[PDB]
């Protein structure tokens, strides 16, 4: 038996066809002088960034589902994730579509200066 | 003036009085902060609660351990837990608690009635902004109330490691007498209303530094009564200005010292190192927590 729910796709296309992305994702105040790191133990926007409670920017714990993890682990509960503010409108969305470089900690393609 | 301050506590000629209860009625009752873009409330007020809470003699020893009662919300959130976790030292111990679900940054979470919720051990803060729906039928004099009161009351008493600190939240309607007649056996205490909330009649009733006996015999229906005064003749302007500096947000990590100790041991010298905010005891074993579990087969 193969079968399993893809919640992430299930979102990504219920965007895609125009549906109101998740709200109340848990923004925080802070100073906005931080390293702009995409996933921290204490909030580290900078200018360009908003941080948020990282358990409400995930897709898995905001959906009472599991976690696609063989152990279940959850890498923004507990945590902060700093977002670009360009798309601070839709944090599930960002932290679904995007990624993390193992090298630097900035988001790839939103703070990732690997490839210079 | 008022206005820069995270938020507004008690003056102490106000604590001295021997007021009757009165009714609350607040010259800006209805009237809303303007929030910061995008933030919300509950994520203000925390943080101007933490802000205050700076000010105080807080033990913080390494790996403290703090508790948050009704940490949930109707969006299903713990904007309460976040500022906390942002507030306290990393690598802080935070359990949270609510009736209802809710998803949560806390390292570990407890969905249940408050009553149900047992820990071996002791704790270095307990926050609780518990509010039971029902307190908005006023049908009556306005009397202490009990449920999660009783409970909280007897959690302290319990389970408040001595230099331990608190905060719980009250309202008009939603208050006790014992909990009043409890801020009497820290060192000191406060009724702290932050500046978002101006126009509630909302406080955090906080005691700074558990000292397990009583320094001052407080009568809690006098006390009430004398916080409604004040809030009734000192109206509050709504502010936000202070949610605009995060700079000296974070709680300095004291390393205050945790000693076990035995009843026999608590003299006037370790009383005092209570009362200044540079001790804590309590066991320093692992941490564990449990929920109570009312089973019931419904068939038949
Ligand atoms: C997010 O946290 C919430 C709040 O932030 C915080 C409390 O804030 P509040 O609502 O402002 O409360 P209050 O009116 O100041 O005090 P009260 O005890 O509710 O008074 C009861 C009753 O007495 C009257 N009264 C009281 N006061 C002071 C008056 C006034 N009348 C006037 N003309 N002038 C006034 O000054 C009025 O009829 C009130 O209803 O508690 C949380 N909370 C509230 N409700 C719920 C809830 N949480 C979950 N579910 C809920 N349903
Ligand atoms: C204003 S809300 C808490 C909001 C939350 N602290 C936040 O950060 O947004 C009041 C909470 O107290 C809880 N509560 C009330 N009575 C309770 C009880 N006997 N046990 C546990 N939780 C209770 C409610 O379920 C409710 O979520
Ligand atoms: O049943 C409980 O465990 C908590 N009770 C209060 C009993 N307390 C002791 C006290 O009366 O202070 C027990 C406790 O908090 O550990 C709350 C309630 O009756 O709604
Ligand atoms: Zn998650
Ligand atoms: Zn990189």
């Amino acid at each position: 038996c193969a079968f399993a729910v893809d919640a992430a796709k299930a979102y990504k296309d219920y965007l895609a066809s125009g549906g109101q992305p998740i709200t109340n994702c848990v923004k925080m105040l802070c100073t906005h002088t931080g390293t702009g790191q995409a996933i921290t133990v204490t909030p580290e926007a900078n200018m360009d960034q908003e941080s948020f409670g990282g358990a409400s920017c995930c897709l898995y714990c905001r959906c009472h589902i599991d976690h696609p993890n063989p152990k279940g682990f959850c890498d923004l509960k507990g945590k902060y994730v700093q977002i670009p503010t360009t798309c601070a409108n839709d944090p599930v969305g960002f932290t679904l579509k995007n990624t993390v470089c193992t090298v630097c900690g900035m988001w790839k393609g939103y703070g990732c200066s690997c490839d210079q | 003036s008022q206005a820069w301050q995270p938020g507004v506590a008690m003056p102490n000629l106000y604590k001295m009085q021997r007021m009757l209860l009165e009714k609350c009625d607040l010259q800006n009752y209805g009237d809303s902060a303007t929030l910061p873009k995008g933030i919300m409330m509950n994520v203000a007020k925390y943080t101007q609660l933490c802000q205050y809470l700076n000010t105080l003699t807080l033990a913080v020893p390494y790996n403290m351990r703090v508790i948050h009662f009704g940490a949930g919300s109707d969006k299903g959130v713990a904007p309460g837990t976040a500022v906390l976790r942002q507030w306290l030292p990393t690598g802080t111990l935070l359990v949270d608690s609510d009736l209802n679900d809710f998803v949560s940054d806390a390292d570990s979470t407890l969905i249940g009635d408050c009553a149900t919720v047992h820990t071996a051990n002791k704790w270095d803060l307990i926050i609780s902004d518990m509010y039971d729906p029902k307190t908005k039928n006023v049908t009556k004099e306005n009397d202490s109330k009990e449920g999660f009161f009783t409970y909280i009351c007897g959690f302290i008493q319990q389970k408040l490691a001595l230099g331990g600190s608190v905060a719980i939240k009250i309202t008009e309607h939603s208050w006790n007498a014992d909990l009043y007649k409890l801020m009497g056996h820290f060192a000191w205490w406060t009724a702290f209303v932050t500046n978002v909330n101006a126009s509630s009649s909302e406080a955090f009733l906080i005691g700074c530094n558990y000292l397990g006996k009583p320094r001052e015999q407080i009568d809690g229906y006098v006390m009430h009564a004398n916080y409604i005064f004040w809030r009734n003749t000192n109206p509050i302007q709504l502010s936000s200005y202070s949610l605009f500096d995060m700079s000296k947000f974070p709680l300095k990590l004291r390393g205050t010292a945790v000693m076990s100790l035995k009843e026999g041991q608590i003299n006037d010298m370790i009383l005092s190192l209570l009362s200044k905010g540079r001790l804590i005891i309590r066991e320093n074993n692992r941490v564990v927590i449990s929920s109570d579990v009312l089973v019931n087969n419904e068939n038949l």
